[PDB]
């Protein structure tokens, strides 16, 4: 056939552009960075409603200070998450202290081009990991499988990703609240979603300096869709 | 580099079968037809040697039948290399579980570990799958009188009467026909020679083209007996049956 | 470097044939015709010497070899896979069984042991199958005398007389008038001596056929005395003398 | 067809030609060459001014192995390091078991018996160098080329590169006007000239000279760069003559 | 058609990889011959130095494998030192672990059954050559034993190998006809040599000097190998009579 | 070893490999889970091809991993046995370490996590078999049902269906099961099963397996004449 | 650990095992069962060296709760005391062995009758009407061989356990803080909340 | 073509396309540039952005005090042969206390990127570096190459519009070798190289990136506000 | 038989303040009743304002002083370079001590 680690003539290797494809494919992942807090959000997508859709888990925790979605083959991300929970916990065990957001981002992204004839190919998922250290303040990053990790002020990834990344590009600025950040995830994901958006098929989360991650409830996230509904028809 | 010439042996086709299996499968289809028959009071296994010659040395010749153990043996329909292979790691299996447990394997047990390594032959390692298909003829204390089979898949199944090789559509349809819940042993045998005797691709039935064994409790009192036939003994059931 | 063939060169094609077996077997048709009779009290192996060219020793060139005091083999088709399969036959019947119990294998078992040899090239990692069919002749006290062949598959069987290679056909017609139950070796080894003359197209001579026996214990052969119960080995190979006597009674 | 595809296989002629192609890259490369003299032997080469950035004298491409052998390669460079790199530790396993410093005829083997390798098997390639090299030994002065086939013979005057033919062609008369032989002094002079000669085949670019040497009385069998004012003798009486 | 490439069985029962490798044999296009005397057993070679530039001291295909061993090779140099090397090695594991000197034909039959192995094995591909092995054996006798890439080997009177081996088979055959012995019945190595010389000469129709042959010798407990000068000497007996 | 890619993406973002593992899944024998309001109900076709079958000894298409768990499956049956050899080690080995039977989903977690690991694991090629993990959690009387599949993804499920003509299977379960008002008892979610089955099986004889799961290790399986029963009742009402 | 008894009468296994833990100088604990439920119809009870004893009694549970899951069937008696011997067996030619000493109490419900098996750490096993491991043999064995019968019935055999429990609590020097006692029958397996 | 199946295929005319196709990826990647004195060595990088929201890839990775290189092409590859120097650096300073050469490092590079292209299963490197060091021969500047190929100038370019920054660069040759005990002027000098290679896009603030090493000066990088004063 | 301890001998005292913190040492080093050195230093700058002295055998406290300086250069380089907290710095040199538990670094360190 060829083999797995080929480069094209372009000059790209052909697996990782292959599980980008992948990726597109994806249920649509959101992140927005604030000086308040970083947001989180993600699409569901059940794919029938028998499924019972609180148990669909796109939206992770690292550790208290880092938090992660995903978009694309999501069984992949189960041993991306794993790792990165082990080497935020192992560097506080050897340092006592929290571990940078990027120095994480940049842990998980050694596993990305470890394939060959190690694991046999490239991950087809791509993380959004959100988090808060001392030293960096608020931050998102953009974790491919390339290896590549790029920070974002707001990111968009998956299927709707295009549509949303521009939608970002002319809603954010650097005096975003958090609270204008949740409704700007809620809006952007109701945008791009196949599906009517509501509180069982999107979930949202957030990163603040004081609480750590949490994943929102469907009853908070609830009332952010009906308060995006009211001020959306207020103009 | 080398994998130019890998046939990737555990591979799906686009519809979800492993072509390998179902090319071994193929394989098996053209062996001599082997026969098991479960009864209340007994086991029958018959297998058709596939076609001889007069200058080969029937009485000291075993290709069809084997002893796994003193209460349970296998017929053969496949490559009869790859068979011997399975047959001593299945023999090992058993003592190792007599070693360990001080009891005789149950007979699922012992199936259920060659039918695993058949498996693991579909799934890793890039080699070609056993061709073979056994019928498991047992005994043991829990289940009492048992038929298995197994393919190269490494998928078993339990049977009241079963073939594996050539023509098993039509001997499967043969054995359910004349086939009943309180059979015996002496009317099995004569199921299972008249079922051969019909779906077999020579022109005769005879005692030099046939491998025929017995496991009953016909042994005095509470145990078990195998029987493997002897040349003159299938001539006898084959006059007795009325097939020559 | 490593051995990256990790896979089967072996695999079933959709029809379920194992190509590489059956070319195998091809290989061995065009070999050289060999066979084997067993007598009552005996049996008789043989092949012809084809010799590549006259200036070549022959005699050095041992087609029929010795694997056990009491088992002997002959073959047909490729002499070097032959030769490496003699070699591993001779330590497989030391190392899983002489070592183990004290005595040398049973004919069956030996044949059992290069079998599952024969079979392992036909389905490990990067390796043809071997391309041989052995005939294996041989005594042991509990089976008397036996008379097997290995295929390029790992299947073997137990023959009363056969031949295998070139004219393999011909010459199994011409064993299944000859053999009787009540042959002596002697009677054998004139019966194997006639068959392998229609084979064989030029020169037919002790210097041009290889014959060995698997007959009484010879204790002229042992190479010491004191101890009753070692009479000596079974297995012996016939002089070009011996042969061309036999030739002039044929 | 199909039997160029892959190293180690036999096409229907009896060759195998992943290796000839590993000669392309050879021919492909910078002119480099090889003269035994008296009582030692010259190695010179061709580097090419790709520009003017490149630091003159800098980039060094003749290599030592041990302390009395040198090595020099046309073709993939990285490829001719990797074989020195080897060079490198068979001499010093060499010299660690026997003590003496390795014989050139051995240390000639050592490489030889490598790089066949690299034909044995689908899982490499072969070397896309050939590997002019030698030294002075016990028994005197000894000089090799070795090719990515893993054939290698002692040589008179040895060259390899793009300008082969016509470095060959000035080895060949100083094989015939001097069968006495050659100084060492004398070795390096003409090896300045033949690789000034032999530019006609790369005379877009210009050029920079290197030479080294091993001789008995010039540097008591040990390796060293041609440096200063023997360089600049060596490149005046190659540029007298080229006029 | 992947049954070309590796050592697997073509549809007729062949290996095409043997068969090319046995092609390659040829490709230095040089004559060898071996021969057994009374005590002795003498190979003779071509040597072709076709350039200028070559010491034609290291041009060779005679090795010393033991002391009493010698081979002589008919294909590439590569592999040519790849069988040398190894036979080397094998003769003196063989000393160390037996505790006598190798026989020639033991040697051969061990290098001929790891050339088996690479018509079995795929990854590893035939070497390219024939390989001659002679001595004086001290139990056999003068000895010469072949090996080829597909592993067969054998012993010999007589042998020739190269693009015209058939030429000086025949040669040898129609001698050996006549005298009805197995050896060359001369007493000294030297007139062995001067018969070597002399039916390679009448087979090929071409004449020598001194630096267009190579001449080893086995004798008992040394195999050597001769100089260009005692080839000379070897020569100018050949044309005195 | 033999370390070959078997699994890989393709131009299109798609791994063949584990979409065909699928196709093997779709092939085999329906399988049917129902959860209740205290129970879960696990049903499974037989395919009446083949008779002279000895279903005392037969492998049986439901599997108890531990006491408190099973584990039904579509595809290859050869390869479920793997992953149910390796869930019942797993469930063993936490008891062992963490003093506690494990949770339905980190049973189904565990199983999922090996499916996945064979989709990008060198040498090896997926499994093909989906799975319907169901149970209760220890002291816990809320019903488990999840499913998981080739590539590895996994979730929970108010029911569900595997197998050939699931999607018919599925289409009657979206239409008769309320998410308001679950089967409240064990009869009418058994019931509910084989009505769901009966709309693809054939016969209602010896092609429906039943096996009813309730809290605190309560595990069950119908014999024929119990299943004959429903199938009986099923039909009178359905004559109006 | 310190006395562990054992005892086949006509219907069932009594399995006595003492409660004190002791370390060195104190006695952490007095309340300490013995003891492992390997399946519904065997017990298992042990004593040796400090924590190879529990990691010893559960690792063989683990295995046989593994065997019935895949089995859906209970190995018999005999079976499992095999399976325990071997593993201590192979254990005495280890790097580091297992230094445990066990009683295997079982009610074989093929064959409707109690079994006792008593296995050292070698892995030397005795199929016994009555049985200990250590010292406790030492004092109960008289008693035991005096006032023994197959035919006892449990309440019997649990009297003849208390004669050798008072016994040992007269003349043992350490005060193994009493004995959990448990019964092994066709009903499963029960303790004895009173002695 | 047939023979770019691998790295361990020559075509008939004796090249290597993976390595060739390796190659090509530095040609997509961002423009660098290096360029030094006889006292400094300096790194100029045009970083790229994904977009807008996003920020600018880091080109330049410090190795020792005394050594740093500049990337262009695969950053994960990068950071594999980077990680590989700052190793080779360290086991020179704690074994032999011997600050590396960078000569010496560059030969290292060479044979770490040789042994993916003669071994089958593996891949070239995708990355071109450029070394910059100073050491006890004084300020050095390295160009490698994924072929192996290690090259030391006094300066260059790689990656995209290189050719422009290069041919100012050796114009510029004897003006810029001279600048000795100056680091803003040999900035500046770089600053003005690497602006041959813009189009379209200028220099901003969080778009430079530099770097510099000398006599009295440790590898340091600066970004942000810190290169405002050569915009 | 070998030994492959030794004692150094010397003496080291830490004193935190409110606002500075001081590391003294003498600069004797010894073995048995010889000196070796009367100015050997055994207290060391090792970079983001920590200082470090282990004492005891001299071998296995110059290791683990060049362990520690390695360990601050490599949490630069892999953590964009953070300054080492002396409280991160005191859990690190735990694990570099704790992994010879088994063949232990014979000194005692204070930093
Ligand atoms: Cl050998
Ligand atoms: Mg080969």
């Amino acid at each position: 056939d060829r083999g797995v680690s080929t480069f094209s003539p372009e000059g790209r290797l052909f697996q990782v552009e292959y599980s980008l494809e992948a990726i597109k494919l994806g249920s649509t992942a959101i992140g927005i960075a604030t000086k308040e807090g970083v947001v989180l959000g993600v699409e569901k997508r059940a794919t029938s409603p028998l499924l019972e859709s609180d148990s669909i888990e796109k939206i992770v925790e690292i550790d208290r200070h880092i938090g992660c979605a995903m978009s694309g083959l999501t069984a992949d991300a189960r041993s991306m998450i794993e790792h990165a929970r082990t080497a935020a916990v192992t560097h506080n065990l050897y340092y006592d202290e929290d571990i940078n957001v990027e120095s994480l981002t940049q842990s998980v992204c050694d596993l990305a081009l470890r394939f060959g004839e190690l694991m046999s190919r490239p991950f087809g998922v791509a993380l959004l990991i959100a988090g808060h250290d001392a030293d960096d303040g608020y931050q998102l990053f953009h974790a491919e499988p390339s290896g590549t990790f790029y920070r974002y002020n707001a990111k968009a990834i998956g299927s709707g990703s295009e549509g949303a990344q521009a939608e970002l590009l002319n809603e954010w600025h650097s005096s975003l609240t958090l609270k204008e950040a949740e409704l700007l995830v809620l809006k952007i994901l109701k945008q791009v979603m196949e599906e009517k958006l509501d509180e069982n098929n999107a979930q949202l989360s957030c990163i603040t300096k004081q609480d750590g991650f949490k994943i929102y409830d469907n009853e908070k996230t609830a009332e952010l869709i009906k308060e995006l509904k009211e001020k959306e028809a207020a103009e | 580099g080398s994998r130019r010439y890998d046939s990737r042996t555990t591979i799906f086709s686009p519809e979800g079968r492993l072509y390998q299996v179902e090319y071994a499968l193929e394989s098996i289809s053209h062996a001599g037809t082997a026969i098991g028959i479960m009864a209340s009071d007994g086991i029958v296994l018959a297998a058709e040697r596939k076609v001889t010659s007069t200058l080969l040395e029937q009485d000291t010749s075993t290709e069809k039948l084997y002893k796994l153990n003193d209460k349970i043996a296998v017929a053969v329909a496949g490559l009869t290399a790859d068979a011997e292979i399975l047959i001593n790691t299945a023999r090992i299996h058993a003592q190792n579980y007599l070693k360990t447990y001080n009891e005789d394997i149950p007979v699922e047990i012992l199936v259920r570990r060659l039918s695993d390594i058949k498996q693991g032959y579909t799934q890793h390692g890039g080699l070609r799958p056993f061709g073979v298909s056994f019928i498991y003829a047992g005994y043991d204390d829990r289940y009492g009188y048992q038929l298995y089979t197994s393919n190269p898949s490494g998928n078993y199944t339990g049977w009241k009467a079963i073939s594996v090789g050539a023509n098993t559509s039509a001997a499967q349809t043969l054995l359910q026909m004349d086939y009943k819940d309180d059979m015996k042993v002496d009317d099995a045998i004569e199921l299972a020679l008249k079922t051969l005797s019909k779906t077999t691709d020579s022109s005769a039935l005879t005692y030099d083209r046939l491998e025929f064994a017995t496991i009953r409790k016909g042994a005095n009192d509470g145990e078990v007996y195998q029987k493997i036939f002897k040349p003159q003994e299938i001539k006898d059931i084959l006059v007795k049956t009325g097939i020559t | 470097m490593t051995d990256r063939y990790s896979f089967s060169l072996t695999t079933f094609s959709p029809s379920g044939k194992l190509g590489q077996i059956d070319y195998a077997l091809t290989a061995v048709k065009q070999g050289v015709t060999s066979l084997g009779i067993k007598a009552t009290n005996g049996v008789v192996i043989a092949t012809e010497k084809k010799s590549s060219s006259p200036l070549a020793m022959s005699e050095t060139l041992s087609k029929v070899s010795l694997l056990t005091p009491d088992i002997g083999a002959v073959y047909s088709g490729m002499g070097p896979d032959y030769r490496v399969l003699v070699d591993k036959s001779r330590k497989v019947a030391h190392t899983s069984y002489k070592r183990i119990y004290g005595e040398y294998p049973p004919t069956k078992l030996l044949v059992s042991e290069v079998a599952k040899i024969m079979q392992e090239a036909t389905q490990s990692g990067g390796v043809r199958p071997f391309g041989v069919s052995l005939l294996i002749a041989g005594h042991d006290e509990f089976n008397g005398f036996s008379l097997y062949q290995v295929d390029p598959s790992g299947s073997y069987f137990p023959w009363k007389a056969t031949a295998i290679g070139k004219g393999s056909v011909a010459a199994k017609t011409f064993l299944e008038k000859r053999w009787n139950d009540e042959l002596e070796l002697e009677d054998a080894i004139h019966i194997a001596l006639l068959t392998l003359k229609e084979s064989v197209e030029g020169e037919f001579n002790g210097d041009t056929i290889e014959l060995a026996i698997i007959g009484d214990e010879n204790p002229d052969l042992l190479g010491y005395t004191g101890i009753p119960t070692d009479k000596g080995p079974r297995f012996r190979k016939l002089t070009s003398q011996e042969i061309n006597d036999r030739l002039e009674a044929l | 067809t199909g039997y160029d595809l892959s190293n180690s296989v036999f096409s229907p002629d009896g060759r195998n030609f992943q290796v000839e192609y590993a000669v392309k890259a050879v021919e492909n490369g910078t002119t480099s060459i090889g003269i035994k003299c008296n009582d030692g032997v010259v190695f010179a080469v061709e580097k090419l001014i790709t520009s003017k950035l490149l630091v003159p004298q800098k980039n060094v491409k003749i290599q030592v192995v041990d302390r009395h052998i040198g090595c020099v390669y046309s073709g993939l460079i990285p490829d001719g390091r990797h074989l020195v790199n080897r060079g490198r530790e068979e001499a010093a396993s060499f010299k660690k078991l026997y003590k003496t410093p390795i014989p050139i005829p051995a240390f000639a083997d050592r490489l030889g018996q490598y790089v066949q390798a690299h034909t044995l098997y689908n899982s490499v390639r072969p070397f896309g160098v050939s590997t002019i090299f030698g030294g002075v030994d016990k028994n005197g002065a000894h000089l090799y080329m070795l090719e990515p086939s893993g054939s290698y013979w002692g040589y008179k005057g040895a060259a390899t590169g793009k300008g082969r033919q016509s470095a060959k062609a000035e080895l060949e008369k100083l094989v015939d006007h001097h069968p006495e032989g050659l100084s060492a002094r004398e070795a390096v002079k003409q090896a300045a000239k033949i690789i000034y000669l032999a530019h006609e085949d790369n005379k877009e670019k210009d050029f920079e000279l290197e030479i080294s040497w091993c001789s008995l009385s010039e540097t008591n069998g040990l390796h060293k760069f041609v440096k200063g004012d023997l360089l600049q003798e060596a490149i005046d009486f190659a540029q007298k003559e080229i006029n | 058609g992947y049954d070309r490439h590796i050592t697997i069985f073509s549809p007729e029962g062949r290996l095409y990889q043997v068969e090319y490798a046995f092609k390659a044999t040829n490709q230095t296009n040089i004559n060898s011959l071996a021969v057994r005397g009374k005590d002795c057993t003498v190979v003779i070679s071509q040597k072709k130095v076709p350039d200028k530039l070559l010491d034609p001291t290291t041009v060779s295909y005679i090795f010393c494998i033991s002391r009493t061993i010698g081979m002589v090779v008919n294909g590439p140099i590569p592999d040519a030192r790849n069988a040398a090397l190894r036979a080397k090695a094998e003769a003196a594991e063989f000393r160390y672990k037996y505790g006598y000197d190798m026989p020639c034909d033991v040697l051969a039959k061990r290098m001929a059954n790891l050339s088996q192995i690479y018509t079995q094995r795929a990854y590893m591909r035939p070497l390219g050559v024939i390989l001659t092995f002679v001595s004086v054996d001290e139990e056999l006798g003068p000895s010469i034993y072949k090996t080829d890439p597909a592993g067969y080997y054998v012993g010999y009177k007589a042998t020739a190998t190269g693009p015209k081996q058939q030429e000086i088979t025949t040669n040898l055959e129609n001698h050996f006809k006549k005298s009805k012995i197995d050896h060359i019945n001369e007493e000294s190595w030297e007139k062995v040599v001067e018969f070597a010389i002399t039916h390679m000469i009448d087979a090929l129709g071409t004449e020598f000097s001194k630096n267009d042959l190579e001449v080893g010798v086995a004798t008992k407990d040394k195999f050597f190998t001769l100089s260009a000068e005692n080839i000379e000497e070897r020569l100018v007996a050949i044309a005195e009579q | 070893g033999y370390d070959r890619a078997l699994s890989i993406f393709s131009p299109d973002g798609h791994i063949f490999q584990v979409e065909y593992a699928l196709e093997a899944v779709k092939r085999g024998t329906c399988a049917v889970g129902v959860k209740g309001k205290n129970c879960v109900v696990l049903g499974c076709e037989r395919r009446s091809t083949l008779k002279l079958q000895d279903t005392r000894i037969t492998p049986s298409k439901v599997s108890k991993i531990d006491s408190h768990v099973v584990l039904s499956f579509s595809g290859l049956n050869a390869d479920s046995r793997i992953l149910i050899e390796k869930a019942r080690v797993e469930a063993q080995s936490h008891r062992l370490t963490l003093e506690d039977p494990v949770t339905v989903e980190y049973l189904t977690r565990y199983v999922a996590g090996v499916q996945q690991r064979y989709t990008q694991s060198g040498g090896v090629r997926p499994f093909g078999v989906s799975t319907l993990i169901a149970g209760f959690d220890p002291r816990d009387d809320e019903p488990k049902l999840y499913q998981t599949e080739p590539s590895g993804i996994y979730s929970s499920w108010s029911a569900q269906t595997i197998g050939r003509n699931s999607k018919t299977v599925r289409e009657f379960l979206e239409k008769n099961y309320d998410r308001k008002e679950p089967p409240a008892t064990v009869e009418e979610c058994v019931k509910l099963t084989v009505r769901s089955l009966l709309e693809v099986v054939q016969t209602g004889a010896k092609n429906i397996e039943i096996t009813v799961v309730k809290p605190d290790s309560d595990i069950v399986a119908l014999s024929s004449e119990e299943i004959n029963q429903y199938v009986t009742q099923i039909e009178q009402e359905k004559q109006e | 650990m310190d006395i562990i008894l054992g005892i086949r009468v006509q219907d069932s296994v009594i399995l006595a095992s003492s409660k004190a833990v002791t370390r060195g100088i104190s006695v952490l604990k007095d309340s300490d069962d013995k003891t492992r439920q390997l399946s519904p119809h065997t017990l298992m009870s042990f004593a040796g060296e400090a924590g190879d004893t529990v990691q010893f009694a559960e690792y063989i549970q683990a295995n046989i709760q593994l065997y019935s899951i895949r089995e859906d069937y209970e190995l018999s008696p005999q079976a499992v005391s095999s399976f325990v011997r071997q593993e201590l067996a192979k254990s005495i030619r280890s790097r580091r062995p297992y230094q445990v000493n066990v009683l295997i109490g079982g009610y074989d419900k093929k064959k409707n009758k109690p079994e006792l098996y008593q296995i050292d750490y070698l892995g030397t096993k005795v199929e016994l009407p009555y049985g200990a491991h250590g010292y406790s043999g030492f004092y109960t064995f008289s008693l035991l061989d005096h006032h023994y019968r197959p035919d006892m019935t449990t309440e019997e055999g649990l009297d003849l356990l208390k004669l050798c429990v008072q016994e040992l609590e007269k003349r043992m020097p350490m005060d193994f803080k009493g004995v959990i006692v448990k019964i092994v029958d066709k009903d499963g397996i029960r303790q004895v909340d009173d002695f | 073509n047939n023979y770019d199946g691998d790295t361990v295929t020559f075509s008939p005319t004796g090249r290597l396309f993976q390595v060739e196709y390796a190659l090509e990826a530095i040609k997509q990647g961002s423009v660098t540039v290096g360029l030094r004195s006889n006292t400094h060595a300096v790194l100029v990088a045009l970083k790229r952005n994904a977009d807008e929201l996003s920020s600018y890839q880091k080109k330049i990775i410090k190795c020792d005090e005394h050594m740093g290189l500049s990337l262009a092409g695969l950053a994960p590859d990068a950071r594999v042969l980077s990680n590989y120097l700052r190793q080779q650096c360290n086991y020179s300073s704690l074994v032999f206390n011997r600050k590396l050469a960078v000569e010496r490092a560059g030969h290292l590079l060479c044979d770490k990127a040789q042994k993916n292209t003669q071994s089958y299963g593996g891949r070239p490197y995708g990355v071109g570096l450029l070394i910059i060091g100073y050491d006890k021969s004084g300020a050095h500047l390295l160009e490698f190459q994924p072929s192996g190929n290690v090259t030391e100038l006094y300066g260059t370019a790689i990656g995209a519009r290189s050719q422009g920054a290069k041919t100012y660069l050796e114009r510029t040759l004897d003006t810029f070798i001279k600048i000795d005990g100056n680091p803003d002027e040999l900035i500046k000098a770089g600053v003005e190289a690497i602006s041959q290679s813009l189009r379209d896009e200028s220099l901003t603030v969080d778009n430079l990136s530099i770097a510099i090493v000398g006599k009295d000066t440790p590898f340091t990088i600066y970004d942000g506000e810190a290169v405002a004063k050569y915009i | 038989q070998f030994n492959p301890y030794g004692d150094n001998g010397g003496t080291i005292l830490g004193i935190a303040g409110e606002d500075f913190a001081v590391l003294a040492g003498d600069t004797r080093n010894i073995t048995d009743y010889s000196i070796n050195s009367r100015y050997e230093p055994k207290v060391f700058d090792c970079g983001d304002n920590i200082v470090m002295s282990a004492n005891g055998f001299a071998a296995d406290g110059d290791a683990l002083v060049k362990r520690f300086k390695n360990s601050v250069k490599w949490y630069h380089f892999d953590h964009n370079d953070k300054k080492l907290s002396i409280n991160s710095a005191a859990r690190n040199i735990q694990h570099l001590l704790y992994g010879k538990r088994f063949f232990p670094y014979y000194v005692h360190t204070i930093i």
